[PDB]
């Protein structure tokens, strides 16, 4: 079921992601419209891949960076994150931090990747 | 059914026009007019072909434009026009008729004795 | 555009027997390969059509198969029948379309 | 042991939108083509055999319908003539005309309106027969078409030439095409090529026999659905032209009248010269010949003794009876019967053909929208290559043929035939002896 | 050649993939019908391309997977397959399991993900 | 700043490479010109990254190949061309082998990919 991980913690939750992925792509009335609306759902596909791209998770469901925690972000456990609480929940705790993170992976990632230049050309 | 004409002696760089009369059936039918020939040696080629019904014709790569191959209806023969020649093209040329129909499609069932042409 | 490979160039037998004469072509030819028998002085004989025909001008000795691109002769018993030089002969240029292009592999003598 | 492959050589059968190209006021608007390639490729594909089939191709569906809506269009901005349904007085012309054209055209009168509104002007014209009919049964007459259309006078400025177009296939399509030169249509095409653009089609419309298109390489061919199907048409090309020559030997005048503000009428004024029959001439040993190609090819299908006729088309209205076509930007009718009259039994001069010539055209044989052919001034003559026939059985030792029309389909599935579109399918897996 | 691999054998053929991949991106009549095609063409590529993320095959023209393969899909040889066969052949072989195998992959990929973290958090 | 670095060489300039990737996706008169707009960009980020997928370089703002540098293409010295000249001076200096690059690119990717197969059916 496409949204049916909403109730499941984010432990449980993170298990079924391809569920999701596999259904975003998926001049009269009714005709102009459809045109429109594929277009649209395109772009929205491909920003979230170029974020991907960006910060070194492209190809991954999950990915893990070397970007740590500031923990003013949240403060909670990760005992209580991953079993008591779901990622509706989780999305409304950190929701103004968006933007700091991507910052942050996306700085890390160029600077790791002029470091293997350098070792390539060693 | 095929007789050939034409063959002799080319001095080099010169031309020959070969030909070959229908006898005892007409061109003027679907049929395949086409000649081959055989070097000294046995190698043996194709040279061209002309469909009769059209006039149609198809070359071997190796002519490159010193072949013409034509045909009348109305002498009930067909022709090969010769240039540009030398010491290699030397062979006995044949004629042959192939069969247009679905037995024995493109094959070459009629020959006639060839002819000699050397350069 | 079609080129016919046939091979050995040199078959013999002793008298009495069987012997074989392959041929290849560059491309499959659907099954359109006629074989020639051309003994010395005159122009070839039509022997077989359409891979494995025969034209009624020659006996059940002569007897050949194939398909596609690979095609075989077999002459059951040589009783010094000939000494004819034996070829393949493509008679569909698929790369044309057409039944008005040949193409003639080199011969194969046999001598028995 | 699973490896997936990505580019994958294999194809569907398919059903895609195909867009045009040209290789450059055209009434096709041809100039909204893409620009062709000056040099496109076609990959031999070797070992590679495909199964067609004509009558089931779609593309004849989307040339079908892109041409008729590009007629339409080039019609929007064109000046209405409704102001022309009127009661027309009207008589004969007589002047100096030819027995067997007399009658043909007649010298109407009425009141039009004109640039003001409280204003009327009297004009005249001449009109052919075939266009008007006679209502107080001078006497008075009105256009054909008052009573059920209306009535749009083409653009003056814009071309009916037939300017070829090229298909070209969509990125993730492949358009198959047939080298047989013998291919009937149906089955297995032994020898096949790609491209990605087909050759260039002309939009040409005609009804029994078929004016400019592709001839055969070698043999004549017959193509049908059946055959055997008495409904079903026959289509024959030819594998060498015949020669054809039209003519409107009557140099006309043209006038235009206002008709409103913005607006004008095209006229046919008078006739310089002698008035004569419009006609066409076609070469009598080359259509002679050419027919004796075609029944012994027919003769294959019915019995090596089997008796073929031909024999003219059977009545009805002009559009499907004679033989139409648009050349010059007049639209002829003409009669056929001297071309279909013989029996070939088994084991210079000219042929003339005359013709009839119509205004109010229903050009795809639909109702409601009518096109107002206007004059051309000077004198008419066309030269064209006949490529082909439209032949139906007229269904014991003889059979029948009879010309006919048939649908604009049958025009265009003629050059297509040999032509397949099928889409790419670039991932598949089979077994490997690899692991990650 | 776009298709000039058709012929080939399937060992053969796949040495000359990138051929047919560069050919895959490439209001009036002839006007808003080609807004629509491309549009299409667009999304015929990404759904493909997608595919290859979810079962770690992004990026490359042949890639491994750690499925087996179940015999009773096809019971022929390496050798038959890869010497004696067209793709277009084994396409028609194999047609009735497509739906199989890309279901195995899906998962196998999901669980070779969630323990490359379990590693990475070690 | 979008072009901010185009004064700057090309040692420098490429740090700063995600700036411009991140700009790269972003029936009236102005209705229908911007669906068009729209579709066109989408097909002009495609395309190069297809490019990058064929030459090995996908997820990748900086990658090594191993196609070797001919010499005719551009005689100078890498401390020359790194420190002492732009990418606009650079682009100009060598647009005409642009087409010979990427031809070598494509062909060695196929090849490493088959040698991979090769080892992993080892
Ligand atoms: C079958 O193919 C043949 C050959 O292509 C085709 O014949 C051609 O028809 C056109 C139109 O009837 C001829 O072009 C005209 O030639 C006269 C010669 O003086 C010109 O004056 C014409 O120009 C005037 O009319 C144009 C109409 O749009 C105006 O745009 C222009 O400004 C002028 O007013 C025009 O060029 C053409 O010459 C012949 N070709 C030959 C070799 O005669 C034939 O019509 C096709 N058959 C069918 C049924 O379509
Ligand atoms: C909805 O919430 C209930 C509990 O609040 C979840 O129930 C759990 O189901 C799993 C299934 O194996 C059990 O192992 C857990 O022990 C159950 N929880 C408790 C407290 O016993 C239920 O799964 C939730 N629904 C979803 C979609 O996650
Ligand atoms: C419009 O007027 C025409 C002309 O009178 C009608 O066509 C005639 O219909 C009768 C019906 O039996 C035929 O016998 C005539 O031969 C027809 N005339 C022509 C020239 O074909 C036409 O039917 C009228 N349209 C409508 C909708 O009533
Ligand atoms: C087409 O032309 C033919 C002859 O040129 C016309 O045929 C004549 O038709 C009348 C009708 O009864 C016959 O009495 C004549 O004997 C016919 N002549 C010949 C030579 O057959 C034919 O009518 C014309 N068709 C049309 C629709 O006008
Ligand atoms: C079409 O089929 C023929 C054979 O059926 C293929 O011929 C092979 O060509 C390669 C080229 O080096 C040779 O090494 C093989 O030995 C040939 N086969 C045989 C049986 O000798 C031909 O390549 C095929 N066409 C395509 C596109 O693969
Ligand atoms: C424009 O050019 C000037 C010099 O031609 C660049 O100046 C350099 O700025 C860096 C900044 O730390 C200094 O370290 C260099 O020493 C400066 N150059 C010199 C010659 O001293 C300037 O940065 C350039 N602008 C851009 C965008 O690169
Ligand atoms: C006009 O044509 C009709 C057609 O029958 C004819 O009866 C009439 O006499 C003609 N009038 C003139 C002046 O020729
Ligand atoms: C039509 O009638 C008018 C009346 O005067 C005459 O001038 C004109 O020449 C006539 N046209 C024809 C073609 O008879
Ligand atoms: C124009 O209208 C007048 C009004 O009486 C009428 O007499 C005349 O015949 C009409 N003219 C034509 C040509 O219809
Ligand atoms: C076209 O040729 C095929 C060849 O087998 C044949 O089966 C088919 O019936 C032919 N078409 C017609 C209409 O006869
Ligand atoms: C038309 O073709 C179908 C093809 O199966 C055939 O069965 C049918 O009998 C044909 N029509 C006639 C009248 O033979
Ligand atoms: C048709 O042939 C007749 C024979 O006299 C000739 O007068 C006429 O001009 C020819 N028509 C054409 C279009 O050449
Ligand atoms: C058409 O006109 C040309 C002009 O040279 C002539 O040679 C040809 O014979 C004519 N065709 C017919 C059918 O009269
Ligand atoms: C063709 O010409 C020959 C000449 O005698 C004639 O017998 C035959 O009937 C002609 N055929 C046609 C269709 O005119
Ligand atoms: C066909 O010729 C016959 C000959 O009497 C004629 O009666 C018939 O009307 C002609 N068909 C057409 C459409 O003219
Ligand atoms: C058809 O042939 C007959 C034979 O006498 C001839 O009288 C008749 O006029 C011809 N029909 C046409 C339309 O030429
Ligand atoms: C028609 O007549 C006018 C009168 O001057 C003449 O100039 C024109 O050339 C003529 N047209 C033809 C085709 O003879
Ligand atoms: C008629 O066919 C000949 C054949 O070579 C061609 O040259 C000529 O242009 C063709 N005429 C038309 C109108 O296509």
């Amino acid at each position: 079921g496409f949204l049916g991980a909403a109730g499941s913690t984010m432990g449980a939750a993170s298990m079924t992601l391809t569920v999701q992925a596999r259904n975003l792509l998926s001049l009269t009335v009714w005709g102009i419209k459809q045109l429109q609306a594929r277009v649209l759902a395109v772009e929205r596909y491909l920003r979230d891949q170029q974020l991907l791209g960006i910060w070194g998770c492209s190809g991954k469901l999950i990915c893990c960076t070397n970007v740590p925690w500031n923990s003013s972000w949240s403060n909670r456990n990760l005992s209580e994150i991953w079993d008591n609480m779901t990622w509706l929940q989780w999305d409304k705790e950190i929701s103004n931090y968006t933007q700091i993170i991507y910052g942050l992976l996306e700085e890390s990632q160029n600077q790791q990747e002029k470091n293997e230049q350098d070792l390539l050309a060693l | 059914q095929l007789v050939e004409s034409g063959g002799g002696l080319v001095k080099p760089g010169g031309t020959l026009t070969l030909t070959c009369k229908a006898s005892g059936f007409s061109l003027s039918d679907s049929y395949w007019m086409c000649w081959v020939r055989q070097a000294p040696g046995k190698g043996l080629e194709w040279v061209a072909c002309v469909f009769t019904g059209n006039g149609k014709a198809y070359y071997a790569r190796w002519v490159e434009g010193r072949f013409t191959i034509s045909r009348s209806t109305s002498l009930n023969t067909a022709t090969l026009q010769m240039t540009s020649l030398t010491a290699a093209d030397t062979a006995t040329y044949f004629c042959a008729r192939g069969d247009y129909d679905d037995p024995l499609d493109g094959v070459a069932t009629l020959w006639g004795p060839g002819t000699l042409v050397t350069v | 555009d079609i080129v016919m490979t046939q091979t050995p160039s040199s078959v013999s037998a002793a008298v009495g027997g069987t012997v074989t004469i392959n041929c290849q072509a560059s491309e499959s030819i659907y099954s359109g390969l006629a074989w020639y028998q051309q003994k010395p002085g005159q122009p070839p004989k039509l022997l077989i059509y359409r891979a494995s025909t025969l034209t009624s001008g020659v006996s059940s000795r002569f007897k050949g198969s194939g398909s596609g691109a690979r095609f075989t002769l077999t002459i059951n018993d040589l009783e010094c029948a000939d000494a004819a030089t034996y070829y393949c002969q493509s008679c569909y240029d698929t790369t044309i379309g057409t039944y008005g292009s040949w193409a003639f592999g080199g011969g194969t003598e046999v001598v028995v | 042991w699973v490896t997936v492959y990505y580019g994958v050589p294999v194809w569907k059968d398919a059903e895609t939108t195909l867009f045009c190209a040209s290789d450059a006021h055209n009434v096709w608007a041809t100039h909204a083509c893409v620009p062709t390639d000056p040099n496109p490729q076609e990959i031999h594909l070797e070992n590679v055999t495909e199964e067609f089939n004509m009558w089931k191709n779609n593309m004849v569906e989307q040339m079908h319908t892109d041409i008729i809506s590009l007629w339409d269009q080039s019609l929007k901005p064109c000046v209405k003539l409704t102001p022309l349904c009127v009661t027309l007085q009207c008589t004969n012309v007589t002047n100096n005309i030819t027995d067997d054209m007399r009658g043909e055209l007649k010298n109407c009168s009425f009141n039009m309106t004109t640039e003001l509104r409280d204003k009327k002007q009297k004009v005249y014209s001449l009109f052919y027969r075939l266009d008007v009919v006679q209502i107080n049964e001078n006497k008075e007459y009105r256009l054909i078409n008052c009573n059920t259309s209306a009535i749009t006078q083409a653009c003056p400025k814009v071309s009916f030439e037939p300017i070829p177009i090229h298909y070209c296939a969509p990125a993730g399509f492949a358009i198959l095409k047939c080298k047989d030169k013998k291919f009937n249509g149906t089955g297995p095409c032994p020898s096949v090529s790609t491209v990605q653009c087909t050759h260039g089609i002309k939009p040409v419309v005609s009804t029994q026999l078929l004016l400019n298109g592709s001839l055969a390489e070698e043999e004549v061919m017959i193509r049908s659905e059946n055959i055997t199907n008495n409904a079903k048409n026959i289509l024959v090309q030819f594998n060498t032209p015949v020669q054809i020559n039209c003519t409107r030997p009557n140099n006309n005048t043209r006038k235009s009248i206002r008709i409103g503000p913005g607006q004008a009428f095209y006229a046919t004024g008078d006739i310089i010269g002698d008035i004569r029959q419009a006609h066409c001439n076609v070469s009598k040993a080359t259509w002679n010949e050419t027919l004796g190609k075609v029944v012994k090819q027919l003769r294959k299908h019915f019995g090596n003794n089997t008796i073929i006729r031909f024999a003219n088309s059977s009545g009805g209205d002009l559009e499907v009876t004679t033989h139409s076509f648009n050349c010059g930007g007049e639209f002829f009718y003409c009669n056929t019967s001297g071309l279909f009259n013989s029996t070939w039994i088994s084991n210079n001069d000219s042929i003339t053909l005359p013709c009839r010539i119509k205004q109010i055209i229903n050009m795809w044989q639909r109702i409601g929208q009518a096109m107002y052919a206007p004059p051309i001034q000077g004198v008419i003559r066309c030269v064209s290559n006949i490529t082909g026939l439209i032949l139906t059985r007229d269904g014991s030792t003889t059979e029948t043929f009879r010309p006919g029309g048939g649908d604009m389909r049958d025009n265009w599935r003629s050059e297509l035939y040999k032509y397949k579109v099928v889409k790419i399918e670039p991932l598949g897996v089979a077994p490997t002896r690899c692991k990650r």
